[PDB]
Formats: C-alpha cells, sequence, structure tokens
RNA sequence: CCAAAGAAGGUGUUAGCCCAUUGAGCCAUAAACCUGAGCGCCUCAUGAACAAGCGAGUAGCACUGUUUGGGAAUGCAGUGUCAAGUUGGCAGGUAUUUGUCUGCCAAAGUUAAAUACAGAGUAGGAAGACCGAUAGCGAACAAGUAGCGUGAGCGA
RNA sequence: AGACCUGAGUGUGGCAGGACUACCCGCCGAACUUAAGCAUAUUACUCAGCGGAGGAAAAGAAAACAACCGUGAUUCUCUCAGUGAGCGGCGAGCGAAGAGGGAACGAACUCGUUGCCGAAUCGGGUCUUACAAGGCCUUGAGUUGUGGCAC
C-alpha cells in the first residue's frame, strides 16, 4: 500500500528499495457527558460565552475563549459548542 | 451457603443492591423502580 | 459503570452544584485540624485509582497546607552575598503543596506508609489533600500480593524521598527523552556522571 | 620523569630560572583569557584572528549522522578494489564493482586521473566525477 | 588527602616576634603554637602530596610490541649475546637448545633434574641457586626479601606436561602462545637463555610469521 | 611570554580534586581488570547454573536506523509478535523457551521480518525441548538420548545456532551497459534533488 | 637427600631437608542454599481435553521566581485561569495561523542485574617500584589518652 | 425502644521517635574564588543546614527515539564531544543528546477504568500434628464495593 521507494538518495520517494508491509466512537461516555452536563448547567464561562454568542460578537468570543483556555483549536472548538447548544 | 451446599449434592429473585449493580441495573433498563437515600455523604 | 459518572462529574468543578458543595466542605474543612482522619474517603473514584482499597489497614487522611509563595527565613529580610541572592518573597518552593502534605503527614505518623493523595479542595488561604496510607503491620496488608510491596523497609518514608507521584512530579520525572536528560535518574546523578573526572587506566 | 627536568639543573640556582628582578609570582598577567582585548589584546589580534564576535545562522539540535557523507576521489578508487580485481578490470571488459556506503563513503568526487575502471554505487557523485568515469569506461549506480 | 592538614592551625600575624606560618591552637599542649599546614613543618603536610590519579599503566602500539618480542627471540637465538646476558651456556649442545617433547611425561622432579643435567642446564640453574641471598635495603621490610637471578627458561607448546619442573629453583616455564617479553629481555637485557622442546620450537613458524608470510 | 599557543578550554574549574577541604569528584579505573575476571567468572557460573540452556536468549537481526548506519546490521532486542506467529509460536510459550520477546517492534517490510522468521526456524528446528517428566514424554520434546546429548551454548552472542547476523552480498563484477555507459547519473540525481528541494517554491509559482 | 611441597614465617649468624606452613584425603553438621523446578505420605490448589472503554483543578495557558546547553522560554514552583476526548491528545529543539506526515498514549503502582561506596560498618581474605618513629593516620606506646578551655571545641 | 454516622473513653494486639549517614534520595543553600576592577556570569544547582532509606539506592517497561533499509523498559562503559550543537557583560567561561561498539538481561508485571459476575473477599474464633493460600462457624469489616474472569 506505501508508495515504494525509488532506490537513491534524493527525490520523493527516496531510499533503499525494501518491499514494504502496511501499517497494522465513544458513544457511552458521550451519554455519561450528557447527562451529567444536562445536570450541572453551565460553567460561568460558557454562560458569559453564550452571552456574546447571543449579542452577536463571536470575535469577542473566540477572543475570551482563546483566553481562559490558552489555545486557539480549543477555543475554536468550544465556541462550536456553544453554538450548538444554543441551537437547543 | 445452604442453597450452595444442596446444590453441590442461581438464587431467589431479589432487589439489586449496590451502587455498582443497580447502575447497571438503570442502565440496561432492568430496574422497574429504583429507591434512592436522600443523605449519601 | 457508577465511575464514569462520578468522574464527569468531578470534571466540572466550576458547575453551581459543584461550587456550592464545595463552598460548604471547605468552610467545614476551614473548622477542623491540620490533620484529620477519614473513615471513607471524600472522593472514592479518585481514592481508588490512586491504589485506595476498602480493606482492613487502608486509612484516609486530610491534610491541610497554607497557599501562597515561600518567604524566604532571613533575619528582617535581610540577605548577603550577590544582589542575584537578595529576594525574599519572590522565591517559590521547589517542590510542590501535595508533596509538601504528604510529607507532614509521613512524618507526624511514623508507624505508616504514605501511598498516594489527592486534591480535594481550596480556599483562598489554604489547600486540602486527601493522602493515603498504609498499616504495613496489618496482615491483610502483609498476605496482598497487591500491597504487601510496601511492607519491605525500603519503601519507609518514601515521601520523604520524592518517591510518591506529587514527589515524581516537582522532579521532572514526568518527562523522558530530550526533555529530562539532566535529571535522570536524578539531577544528581546526572551532575555525578556529566562531572566526574574519568581516568583511564591507559590513557 | 623527574631526573630529567630541569629542577634538578636547578637546584642551588636558587632562583630556577625566573630572575632576581621579575620573580615567579602567582598570577601576573591574570587567570586563564584574561584580558583578551585588554593587555593581551595583540597576543589575540596577531595570533587568534576571528576569536571574538559572532557570525552566521544558529542550527539547533545538530544530528551529526543525518549529515554523514564522506568522500572519495577517482584516483583513490584503487584502495577498495581487491588486488587481484584490479587487473582482470579493462576498458570494454567485466568491471569490479565497488559499493561506497559499505566502505564508509557517500560521494564520488573526482580528483585526479581515475587509475581503474570499475562500476561505482555512490549515493552521491559530482557531476566531473561522472563525466570522467564515463569516459574511462566505467560507471556510476545510484545507491540509498 | 586529610593528612598533615587535621587542624585548625591560623596565622599569628606580623604583630608578634614570629614567623608567619600557621599555628596550631589552643593551649595545655606541646604542639600548642607549633608550626602547621606547611611542608616545611614538623606534623605538616606534604608538598604536593602524591594521588591515585597518576600515570601508573602505559600503552604500547600493538606493532612495537610484537617486533620488541620477535626481536628479544632472534637475540635469544646467538649465544653470544646469551653468554654476554650472564647465562653459563659452555656446556650445552647447540643454541638455540632444542629437546624431545617427551619431558612433557615427567612426573617426578627428579626425572626433570635429570634431565637439565642431562642437556647441561644444570651449570645455569646452579648459578641462580647461589646466586639466592637477603636483598639488599628497605625491599626486604617490603614482601621481597629474597633475590636471584633469572636462569634457563623452558618453552612448553602448551600448558600441560609442568607437573614436574615446578618446584625447580631457577628454572622458569613459558608457553609457546603467550610468551612474554619482560621474561625474554628480563632488565630490558636481551639474551634469555630458551630451552624450546620441539613442538613449541615448531609452532614458532605459524606463531610470527615470514618475512613473506 | 605567551606566544603563539592555542587558546585553552581545559574546563577544571570546578573542586573536581579532592585535598584537606574538597571531597573532589574522580573516578580511576583501577579495578578494571578484577572487574573483568570477576564478569568472567560470573559468566561461568551462571553457564554452569543454566546447562545446558545457552546463557543468552535468541535475538533477531535488526537495521540500525540512520543515513549513516543503515547498511549495517546488529542484534535487536526481542523478536516481534508477527515474527513468532509466522513462525508458528506463541509470545509467552517463546519466551519460556529462551527466545527473546519484543512487542514494540512494528516490521515495516518483508526482508527484516523473513530474516527473522529464519532466524526463529533455524532455532525451533535444533531446539531439543526437555520433557517435564521423563517417564511420560509428550510430543515435541525430547527423548532420554537427546537430553543425555545436552551440549551448552557458551556463546558471547548466544547465536551459535542460527550464525552470525547476516549481510548483503557484495555484487559480483560485471559489464557497463549501454543506458550506463551513456546516461549522466549526475543529471539524474541532481533533478530528483532538485525536485524536493524547491517543491514549496515551485508550487507556489505555479499556484499564481 | 626431598620436591605434585624452593613460597616469603619462626629458631642465639644467611636454612628446601631444626620447627610451623599445604596436597591428596578424613570426620562432624539447627535452619537456609544447590540438586529429573532432588525424593515420599496426607492436605490443598492447579494446567491440559472432552461490545464498551483506558487515570482532571490534571495537561495546558498568563504573570512571577528559579533551574537548564535548551536559544519568542529544558524542567520545576506559587497564584490566576483551566481542556479534549482517539472526527482525540502528547512529542517531532524559531513564536503564529493553517493541513499533511511520523512516533507514542501522561496525569496509580511493583520490579533482579550490569553502576556508587569521594572520611560508613560486620565477617573473612589478597597485595604494594608507598612511609620507616620530626616519616607514615593525631595515635607503631594504658591515644582521641595526658593536658587545655565556662563551652562549642582544642589535643600532644 | 432503637438505628447509622460523626466523634470520645477504656481493654486487647502492634508500630514510630534514637543510632549510623562513605555511597544514595528529597529539600535548602553560600561566600572566598575567576572575570587581572565589578554588579549578570563563575565558583555551584557545590560547602555548611533540615529530612529519609538500603545493601546499594535511585531509575525502569515509551504520551521514547528518529526521519532510517529504521530502533525499541531502565542503569552503566567507551564514544558521540570541550563539540564548525548550543548558553555566555557572546567576556571570563560553560556545555549536553540521538545513533555506533559494549556490560547486564529467563524481564516483566499490578491496579483503576470498560463489561461479565456480585461477598465468591477480609478479619476473628475453632478443627485438621496446621495464628494452613484448607474445612466449619462468625455481623465483626465490607455492597460509599472486596474478589473472580477477559482482551
Ligand atoms: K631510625
Ligand atoms: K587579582
Ligand atoms: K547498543
Ligand atoms: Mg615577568
Ligand atoms: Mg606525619
Ligand atoms: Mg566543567
Ligand atoms: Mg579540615
Ligand atoms: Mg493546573
Ligand atoms: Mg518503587
Ligand atoms: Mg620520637
Ligand atoms: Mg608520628
Ligand atoms: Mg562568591
Ligand atoms: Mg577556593
Ligand atoms: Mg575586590
Ligand atoms: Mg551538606
Ligand atoms: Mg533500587
Ligand atoms: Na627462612
Ligand atoms: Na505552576
Ligand atoms: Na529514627
Ligand atoms: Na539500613
Amino acid at each position: 500500500a506505501p508508495t515504494p521507494r525509488t532506490g537513491i538518495i534524493a527525490g520523493f520517494n527516496k531510499g533503499h528499495v525494501t518491499t514494504r508491509r502496511p501499517r497494522q466512537p465513544h458513544k457511552h461516555l458521550r451519554a455519561v457527558k450528557a447527562i451529567i452536563a444536562d445536570l450541572v448547567g453551565l460553567s460561568p464561562l460558557e454562560k458569559r460565552v453564550q452571552e456574546f454568542l447571543r449579542v452577536g460578537k463571536e470575535k469577542r468570543a473566540l477572543k475570551y475563549c482563546k483566553k481562559r483556555l490558552g489555545d486557539f483549536t480549543a477555543a475554536k472548538k468550544k465556541r462550536s459548542k456553544m453554538e450548538e447548544a444554543l441551537r437547543h | 451457603r445452604e442453597r450452595l451446599q444442596k446444590v453441590a449434592e442461581k438464587a431467589p429473585l431479589a432487589v439489586v443492591t449496590g451502587l455498582q449493580e443497580v447502575t447497571r441495573a438503570i442502565e440496561k433498563k432492568q430496574a422497574r423502580m429504583v429507591v434512592i437515600a436522600n443523605n449519601v455523604d | 459503570g457508577a465511575f464514569m459518572y462520578l468522574n464527569e462529574l468531578w470534571k466540572k468543578k466550576s458547575s453551581d452544584v459543584m461550587r456550592f458543595i464545595q463552598r460548604i466542605r471547605s468552610w467545614e474543612f476551614r473548622h477542623q485540624h491540620t490533620v484529620v482522619r477519614l473513615r471513607r474517603p471524600t472522593r472514592p473514584e479518585k481514592a481508588r485509582m490512586l491504589g485506595y482499597k476498602t480493606k482492613q489497614g487502608f486509612c484516609v487522611f486530610r491534610v491541610r497546607v497554607r497557599r501562597g509563595g515561600r518567604k524566604r527565613p532571613v533575619h528582617k529580610g535581610i540577605t548577603y552575598g550577590k544582589p542575584k541572592t537578595s529576594g525574599v518573597l519572590g522565591m517559590k518552593l521547589n517542590k510542590n503543596n501535595q508533596a509538601v502534605a504528604e510529607q507532614r503527614l509521613g512524618k507526624r505518623f511514623g508507624n505508616l506508609r504514605v501511598l498516594n493523595s489527592y486534591w480535594v479542595n481550596m480556599d483562598s488561604t489554604f489547600k486540602w489533600y486527601e493522602v493515603i496510607a498504609v498499616d504495613p503491620m496489618c496482615k491483610t496488608i502483609r498476605r496482598d500480593p497487591r500491597i504487601n510491596w510496601i511492607v519491605n523497609s525500603v519503601h519507609k518514608h518514601r515521601e520523604q524521598r520524592g518517591l510518591t507521584s506529587a514527589g515524581r512530579k516537582h522532579r521532572g520525572l514526568r518527562h523522558k527523552g530530550h526533555k529530562a536528560s539532566k535529571l535522570r535518574p536524578s539531577y544528581r546523578a546526572a551532575w555525578r556522571r556529566n562531572n566526574r573526572i574519568v581516568f583511564l587506566r591507559k590513557r | 620523569p623527574t631526573r630529567f627536568k630541569k629542577c634538578r639543573h636547578q637546584r642551588g640556582s636558587t632562583f630556577c630560572g625566573y630572575g632576581r628582578v621579575g620573580k615567579h609570582r602567582k598570577h601576573e598577567s591574570g587567570r586563564g583569557n584574561a584580558g583578551g582585548m585588554h593587555h593581551h589584546r595583540i597576543n589575540f589580534d596577531k595570533y587568534h584572528p576571528g576569536y571574538f564576535g559572532k557570525l552566521g545562522m544558529d542550527h539547533y539540535h545538530r544530528k551529526k549522522n543525518p549529515m554523514w557523507k564522506p568522500t572519495i576521489n577517482l584516483n583513490n578508487l584503487s584502495r577498495l578494489i581487491a588486488a587481484e580485481e584490479a587487473a582482470k578490470a579493462a576498458k570494454g571488459g567485466t568491471l569490479p564493482v565497488v559499493d561506497l556506503q559499505s566502505s564508509g563513503y557517500a560521494k564520488l568526487l573526482g580528483n585526479g586521473h581515475i587509475q581503474v575502471p570499475c562500476i561505482v554505487k555512490a549515493r552521491y557523485v559530482s557531476k566531473l566525477a561522472d563525466k570522467k568515469i564515463r569516459k574511462a569506461g566505467g560507471a556510476v549506480v545510484l545507491q540509498a | 588527602r586529610l593528612s598533615g592538614m587535621n587542624h585548625s592551625a591560623h596565622s599569628w600575624g606580623t604583630g608578634r616576634a614570629v614567623a608567619r606560618i600557621p599555628r596550631i591552637s589552643g593551649g595545655g599542649t606541646s604542639t600548642s603554637g607549633a608550626g602547621a599546614f606547611g611542608n616545611m613543618c614538623r606534623g605538616g603536610r606534604m608538598f604536593a602530596p602524591t594521588k591515585i590519579f597518576r600515570r601508573w599503566h602505559r600503552k604500547i602500539n600493538l606493532h612495537q610490541k610484537r617486533f620488541a618480542v620477535v626481536s628479544a627471540l632472534a637475540a635469544s637465538s646467538v649465544p653470544s649475546l646469551v653468554m654476554s646476558r650472564g647465562h653459563q651456556i659452555g656446556n650445552v649442545p647447540e643454541v638455540p637448545l632444542v629437546v624431545e617433547d617427551s619431558i612433557q611425561g615427567y612426573e617426578k622432579t627428579k626425572e626433570a633434574m635429570a634431565f637439565l643435567k642431562a642437556i647441561a642446564a644444570i651449570d645455569d640453574v646452579n648459578r641462580v641457586n647461589d646466586s639466592r641471598e637477603i636483598r639488599a635495603g628497605r625491599g626486604k621490610m617490603r614482601n621481597r626479601r629474597y633475590v636471584a637471578r633469572r636462569g634457563p627458561m623452558l618453552v612448553m607448546p602448551n600448558n600441560k606436561g609442568t607437573r614436574a619442573f615446578r618446584n625447580i629453583f631457577g628454572l622458569d616455564l613459558a608457553n609457546v602462545s603467550a610468551l612474554n617479553l619482560l621474561h625474554l629481555a628480563p632488565g630490558g637485557h636481551v639474551g634469555r637463555f630458551v630451552i624450546w622442546t620441539q613442538s613449541a620450537f615448531e609452532q614458532l613458524d605459524k606463531i610470527f610469521g615470514t618475512f613473506t608470510e | 611570554p605567551k606566544g603563539n599557543n592555542a587558546i585553552p578550554h581545559v574546563h577544571q574549574k570546578k573542586h573536581w580534586n579532592p585535598c584537606s577541604s574538597q571531597k573532589g569528584n574522580v573516578k580511576v579505573f583501577l579495578n578494571q581488570p578484577a572487574q573483568k575476571h570477576r564478569r568472567r567468572r560470573l559468566r561461568l557460573l551462571k553457564a554452569k547454573k543454566v546447562f545446558p540452556r545457552p546463557l543468552k536468549a535468541l535475538r533477531p537481526q535488526v537495521n540500525c536506523p540512520t543515513v549513516r548506519h543503515n547498511m549495517k546490521r546488529r542484534l535487536g532486542r526481542g523478536f516481534s509478535p508477527a515474527e513468532l506467529k509466522a513462525a508458528g509460536l506463541n509470545p509467552q510459550y517463546a519466551a519460556t523457551i529462551g527466545i527473546r520477546v519484543d512487542s514494540r517492534r512494528k516490521n515495516k517490510s518483508e526482508e527484516g521480518m523473513n530474516v527473522n522468521v529464519q532466524r526463529l526456524k533455524t532455532y525451533m528446528s535444533k531446539l531439543v525441548l526437555f520433557p517435564m517428566n521423563h517417564k511420560k514424554v509428550q510430543k515435541g520434546e525430547a527423548s532420554e538420548e537427546e537430553v543425555k546429548a545436552a551440549t551448552q551454548d557458551r556463546s558471547r552472542f548466544g547465536d551459535a545456532a542460527v550464525g552470525a547476523v547476516v549481510y548483503p552480498s557484495a555484487e559480483a563484477p560485471r559489464a557497463v551497459s549501454a543506458e550506463e555507459k551513456s546516461m549522466c547519473v549526475y543529471a539524474f540525481l541532481k533533478k530528483n534533488h532538485s525536485a524536493v528541494r524547491f517543491f514549496g517554491t515551485r508550487s507556489s509559482r505555479a499556484a499564481r
């Protein structure tokens, strides 16, 4: 399955020629997380984010999430989660 | 002990007790009624 | 099982219900002693993850430690020597507070073996850690292949030597490879093998 | 050994070659490389030009194994051929095979006149080496 | 590392009419106020104290030591150099001296003695026997009480057959496959008297090679 | 005077030397021959204790991992589960039978896997499995004559059964083919290197 | 004259043969150790054959302090702030936002050997191109003694 | 009445404090010194100080390397390497890692979780020649979960 190597030291598939071998969801946990989240309600951070998203400040919400969480990927995922939550 | 000693030469129907077993009974929808104590600490 | 619900609930410490529970608990712990013996752990899921078992010979204590940075204990806040060492209020203790709580528990009750500890609460002034300890003389402990390793005397006061999880944490032993080469198997061990002069016989 | 040193020759000279006026004092120039810009500047400048300052790009976490690239020239290729094989070699005939990387070489460079025509297996070859060995009846075969 | 320095020993200064050397503190003792720490002071520390990481051992190129062993063997093939070294070989039949391999079957020291007399090696053994004496000087206090000359050295093809020669005083034994330069040139002097058995002698060509092989 | 010397960096500034005030920080090797003799005596004692089992367990052949060392071979840690299963062996059983087992090695290609499978087969065919009970022999085990014959593999690397690691064979002499006598190897090599080297810049230019 | 023993100690001068020393070998053994995982009886255990998940005030992030060769931050600490869930995390030595690839799966735990013994101890051993009574440990001797100091200590 | 659950008293059975501390583990932590001055730096993550264990300790079964034709817990040795790495009033100085040859190596296991069970568990009395990894009994502990089995 992997592309065989060309046999030379440089180039796109460089390397010594061998015949290569190929490299060898959480629904119940999601159910538990959903029950617990419904049980406890929103963290005050989630409340601030939901207030930001209600009044149309998506950028401010993203910046607040980035500041509190410290990571941009986590901030984006949190903003999306709050958007999906407000859609219910 | 008496029942097992007799069988050598399952258990009768009873309530489910214990947090692990009761939780499993609820999750599998095997419980018809669940009684919970209000003062667990 | 029920463990999943308890674990998820304890991942939500900033919710209103967990904040209420923790507020009540922190007030009560405020009005208790620095070291308190508990019949049962406050967080059974966490305690069992850390090796606690509901057996004879297993004990749980709640240990309180004070928050803040370390004050350097010099007379009148006066230091001597190079200005580099002149700080009094801004230095930080190189151990973490969990290791300190374990050490206080272990020093106080020398007949027990400290196994592990976990966070349970914190105030603005205080932090509470529940320490798990084992009685090495209990027959239940001595005849258990899962825990009777701690009976052997090399594990006496292992918390005093930084050998528990918190001690390993502040020793840097959570890391391996290129993020930990200068601290393995210890800082002193690496310094010893990096700084001793080798005299080969034929050189 | 102690008996051959100037100390034995100096027994009874009192000053041991250091003088009456300037003594043998402890550190009259400072310790080690002190004052390379102040009072040792002429020594540093005339014998070690370039010693002070900065130059070029940094390379953090330098690994020398990915950079391993030893070289051998065309007129040295006979070091890597068995003694009987170099004779049965000729242009147009059956030629010995040299595999460079197993001999500890990565690149065929190509200085001089090649002595024994051969087939050379190299990871790298310079353009002049390749052309020169083809003119002599050999060849280069790339390898990795 | 602590010898000569196990004292408080501070200098008194120049106020008093004494030398500036450090002096032992305290009172009520014959060493109170005595000079201390100095290489010139009684009870003081030696100048440049000896260390264990002095270079005790030497590395010698493998080819040079093989060359040295070869030169020593060629020197032993020369009767004039052998007598110049001090051996008594005026009665031996041939040099290099090669004997039959059957001496490896000896079991009693008496037979080995008879064999040494037979091939006239007994004169050199007797020179060694008579040279025995107490060592001169401090070396006898150390575990080196007696000295003697070296005497003949009998080379065997292997590790067997040395039972009857071990107790012979003044006879050294050697194994042809592990020949030692310290025994072939004692004191750095070439010309050791070597008795070869036949089997060890025929092995020298494959052990050391030829000028072409 | 200083004169023309190398600029010294001897790095002896720290309290390494033992003296009246310093413990020092030194490591001498004076016990080297005694420790060599002890190690050899210990190996002989352990071989005596575990006779007739070989002193060293069976280990696979692996490829050294850089561009500087990938032409070389050496002994690896343990056989992979894929090599063992292909050889018809259970890893727990192989662990009890004298074979090192490594569950981390991943078997990226066929050549290495096959060479190690052959090592396992060669070992298994020469293995003499003593019985738990001499009076009731089971399949695959040894008999009285074989158990009595024995012999202990006392190799340094424990490969007297499978032999030393095997390298690829040196190529035999041949002729220069017409393609080899016409083509510029330099241009081909250079073009491939340039295709990798300028890939991003060629993409950003062609996409503009 | 002995030597499978010449190997050094003792004995009124320098000893293979005056004495001791050792070789084969003999006797006795709480337990522990080694031995078809030594060998039986009882007892007890035991082998063979008839779908979901994976460690939370944790990891990160900010500031401060410290440590590191680790350099837009190698580890750690205080405080604030605090996740994700394998459509996932961590690492991949120039910060960021993207999207590919590779390795691995932290935040419980146990573990022999190879290594240390840089002023330790117990029971035995082996040595030295070392020192030779102002030397060598302070101490070859009723030496950590006699003596000194309120004392910590000093110390022949 | 009584219960549990929080906490006391006494009886019974046991353990800790002290010593050692060369090496080892955790903290704490200088200055002389070097920079020909000196403050960053250096000495040094050293001495002194406070704790803790052993016959070794510590480490240790990959959130490891690499970028290869790939390696494969830990520790240690040579080497990498006084380094065309890096850190540094870029001064004085400082300063490793992977790969490679080797020592060692029967080296691997446990819990928690998940899911299938659910007291099968522990302690205590007392029988077996037996404070049995055994039988019998036992509310004492344990269902706020001990113990079994499986990838
Ligand atoms: K004298
Ligand atoms: K000065
Ligand atoms: K290796
Ligand atoms: Mg001068
Ligand atoms: Mg003296
Ligand atoms: Mg240094
Ligand atoms: Mg002193
Ligand atoms: Mg945190
Ligand atoms: Mg441990
Ligand atoms: Mg005297
Ligand atoms: Mg004296
Ligand atoms: Mg200083
Ligand atoms: Mg000094
Ligand atoms: Mg000054
Ligand atoms: Mg100290
Ligand atoms: Mg250990
Ligand atoms: Na004598
Ligand atoms: Na922190
Ligand atoms: Na104590
Ligand atoms: Na101890």
